[PDB]
């Protein structure tokens, strides 16, 4: 009961999504096989919702892997990991999108498209109860953003009544690491608008803040701050693979978070987050886990929380932990930040605990808010669409894979519409 | 620069021999143009209630019309001025709402028979028009829509099917792929639109055997130019815009069919988001402190009418009721989703 089925598009998408695989099959204990070599029997009571039984006491992620280019395939398969995914499950291209939204959504990606739908379809119909659907992807090139637009598009089609779920790896300001970057994002922001219930707007810039400052981490890589995704990404759907004291599930969560159908997207947080030499010197309690998320530079969004008003926000709690001291933590911060906090919204703090912690810590935290500061990211590209847009840079590639100037200036009237939006309900 | 004008009528229809047989009571009076009782039906058994004597519901309109109200008499007393608004060059928006089963389509659209205000719009806007025609060439052209789960249908022409909505240079919303047939009388339209009908999406519901599942929306634009057509030109495309709002639906505990429950939804979420604007939009031409987005977004409904919706135009809401105490509960949410579209406390 309650089947997620999880996508992964283009090159860094894939690479998150295979990093949130092997911690989840490390949560469950499932090993490199896909056989169950757990303790607890909590850990296989509710393994379908991530995982399809195979024949022989195996366990098989219902993930769908998409590229349009085939040697981030390979490269998956060849990981520690790799031989757990369903190779039928692989839909990949041959000649990649070049950094084009539209070879992604209008040529090359809907080639690839049709294949990928018969996939899904086929998981939906296996699974009893689909709940929904987690795309990991980014906005900023032309596979993850244009072919994943278009594959959340047609899903939602086929499954309009369904939860549909988007981990999105959002450009930095400072950190550009294309040229068209601000294209891919606002043509696919647009889409991403009508078409998700809650997108988790994650940064790399935000990332490497927390892996410099807050680990004090001397080289990170990108596997690093992948891991921190996937915990945050864990952390979500705790709710829907153990038991707990109160429960919470993407629904639940969405429903509570979401006071108007645009305003979806997400910044995310994860706690504790400790060096190794800072470990020793700490207080393992709830008031310290609260103090942590709660903080701006613990966010993985690059936008200052202070800079707006939170709307509402989501807490996650695993571990063995006393509902009251956790209630009086959440009333204290919203009491003494009483300025952070919309005033026309009444307790602006939703709970939700989870009895089984993650391994190795005994209690940790995922952190879900709706800032209006948020607003920033938009507006932010928005600019830079103008910048590139007012002098008709690169258009022509665009125009080129069929894509006429219109659907520009309409992303780029919707964008700004959000933008409004947002500011207004500060 | 919203300016947003509209005026809030209701038609409360004439108590059915069907609810006379059944033992229907009069919850409907009406005790001046601007105002309406609904007679909440309490037992009235405690003092608490004797003492609140909460059977007074009032809501508040600019004109409501009793039982014996017609077609003729709810286009002369209401939307007529949002015709003249478009012949003079403005846009105007008509829309029907309530509960389903309220008469919505027969009082305003018609099929074949039961022309409504539709044709009554036309009938006057094309006297008009014609006349003024002498001087200034019209095309009055015509599209009709339908509005499902958020994706648009093509009434007149179903060959484009599902459409969506696309900015204009001038930021302007266009449902792309429309049929627009250019038109010179009311027999046209609205045979046209009739015609369109039979390409709705409608199921045989408990609370109504015909339904609509979606908002039917018509766009009827009055085109014109000098007849000097070599001169530089002004012209105008004032835009005639009614709208059959999909009716507001409860019945799930019946409806369980997959797409019933779908088709519910939409229709409820975007009824709300359309309160929404209009309640924004109010507020704005009030001129309250609430500068903001009008939230247009919300749905293709809002999106597509924000054209007239946030401008210098005439626009009207015309709900339907019925007396009955069977239906007090329809008739009660139907009223005050009424009042809130006007947002006016004068009653
Ligand atoms: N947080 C992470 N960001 C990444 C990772 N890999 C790439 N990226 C970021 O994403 C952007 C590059 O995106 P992709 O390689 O996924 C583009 P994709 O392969 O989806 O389509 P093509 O245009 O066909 O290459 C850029 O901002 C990178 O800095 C990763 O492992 N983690
Ligand atoms: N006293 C007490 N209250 C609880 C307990 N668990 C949850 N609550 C309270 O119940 C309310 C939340 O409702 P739940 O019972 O968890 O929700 P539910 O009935 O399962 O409804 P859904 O999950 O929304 O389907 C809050 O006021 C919680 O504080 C408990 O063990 N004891
Ligand atoms: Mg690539
Ligand atoms: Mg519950």
């Amino acid at each position: 009961m309650r089947e997620i089925v999880h996508i992964q598009a283009g090159q860094c998408g894939n690479q998150i999504g295979a990093k949130f695989w092997e911690v989840i099959s490390d949560e469950h204990g499932i090993d490199p096989t896909g056989s169950y070599h757990g303790d607890s029997d909590l850990q296989l009571e509710r393994i379908n919702v991530y995982y399809n039984e195979a024949a022989g006491n195996k366990y098989v992620p219902r993930a769908i892997l998409v590229d349009l280019e085939p040697g981030t395939m390979d490269s998956v398969r060849s990981g520690p990991f790799g031989q757990i995914f369903r190779p039928d499950n692989f839909v990949f291209g041959q000649s990649g999108a070049g950094n084009n939204w539209a070879k992604g959504h209008y040529t090359e990606g809907a080639e690839l498209v049709d294949s990928v739908l018969d996939v899904v379809r086929k998981e939906s119909e296996s699974c009893d109860c689909l709940q929904g659907f987690q795309l990991t992807h980014s906005l900023g090139g032309g596979t993850g953003s244009g072919m994943g637009t278009l594959l959340i598009s047609k899903i939602r089609e086929e499954y309009p009544d369904r939860i549909m779920n988007t981990f999105s790896v959002v450009p930095s300001p400072k950190v550009s690491d294309t040229v068209v970057e601000p294209y891919n994002a606002t043509l696919s922001v647009h889409q991403l608008v009508e078409n998700t219930d809650e997108t988790y707007c994650i940064d790399n810039e935000a990332l490497y803040d927390i892996c410099f400052r807050t680990l004090k981490l001397t080289t990170p890589t990108y596997g690093d701050l992948n891991h921190l995704v996937s915990a945050t990404m864990s952390g979500v759907t705790t709710c829907l693979r153990f038991p707990g004291q109160l429960n919470a599930d993407l629904r639940k969560l969405a429903v509570n978070m979401v006071p108007f159908p645009r305003l979806h997207f997400f910044m995310p947080g994860f706690a504790p987050l400790t060096s190794r030499g800072s470990q020793q010197y700490r207080a393992l309690t709830v008031p310290e886990l609260t103090q942590q998320m709660f903080d701006a530079k613990n966010m993985m969004a690059a936008c200052d929380p202070r800079h707006g008003r939170y709307l509402t926000v989501a807490a996650v709690f695993r571990g063995r932990m006393s509902m009251k001291e956790v209630d009086e933590q959440m009333l204290n911060v919203q009491n003494k930040n009483s300025s952070y906090f919309v005033e026309w919204i009444p307790n602006n703090v939703k709970t939700a605990v989870c009895d089984i912690p993650p391994r190795g810590l005994k209690m940790s935290a995922t952190f879900i808010g709706n800032s209006t500061a948020i607003q920033e990211l938009f507006k932010r590209i928005s600019e830079q669409f103008t910048a590139m847009f007012r002098r008709k840079a690169f258009l022509h590639w665009y125009t080129g894979e069929g894509m006429d100037e219109m659907e520009f200036t309409e992303a780029e009237s919707n964008m700004n519409d959000l933008v409004s939006e947002y500011q207004q309900y500060q | 620069d919203i300016t947003y004008n509209m005026n809030v009528v209701i038609r409360c229809r004439p108590m059915s021999n069907s609810e006379k047989n059944e033992g229907a009571k009069n919850v409907i009076k009406i005790m001046d143009n601007k105002m309406i009782v609904l007679l909440d039906p309490s037992d009235n058994t405690d003092n608490v209630l004797r003492q609140n004597r909460t059977k007074e519901k009032r809501y508040c309109f600019d004109y409501v019309f009793d039982e014996n109200s017609t077609q003729e008499d709810v286009y002369n007393n209401s939307v007529k001025p949002l015709v003249d608004a478009v012949i003079k060059g403005y846009n105007s928006t008509v829309f029907a709402y309530g509960a389903t089963g309220a008469g919505k389509t027969h009082t305003i659209i018609g099929y074949k028979n039961e022309p409504g205000i539709m044709m009554m719009i036309l009938q006057d806007l094309f006297k008009k028009i014609k006349t003024l025609k002498a001087m200034n060439e019209y095309k009055i052209k015509c599209s009709f829509i339908e509005i499902y789960n958020e994706n648009i249908c093509d009434l007149l022409n179903p060959s484009s099917e599902y459409l969506d909505l696309r900015e204009d240079p001038v930021k302007g919303i266009t449902v792309s792929n429309i049929f627009e047939v250019c038109t010179t009388s009311v027999e046209e339209i609205m045979e046209l639109i009739h015609t369109g009908n039979r390409n709705r999406t409608q199921e045989p519901t408990d609370a109504n055997r015909t339904s609509s599942r979606s908002h039917g929306v018509l766009q009827v634009i009055v085109e014109e130019t000098e007849k000097g057509q070599g001169l530089y030109q002004q012209t105008k495309k004032g835009k005639l815009c009614v709208i059959d709002l999909a009716g507001s639906e409860r019945a799930s505990q019946t409806n369980n069919k997959g797409m019933r429950m779908l088709e519910g939804a939409n229709i409820n979420r975007s009824l709300l988001a359309l309160g929404n604007v209009i309640n924004a939009l109010v507020s704005r031409s009030k001129g309250t402190s609430k500068s903001n987005f009008i939230p247009f977004r919300d749905s293709k409904l809002t999106r597509l009418l924000k054209d007239s919706l946030g401008g210098n135009c005439k626009t009207l809401m015309i709900a339907n009721i019925s007396p009955s105490h069977l239906s007090y509960e329809d008739t009660h949410n139907t009223l005050k989703y009424a009042n809130r579209a006007k947002n006016i406390k004068n009653v």
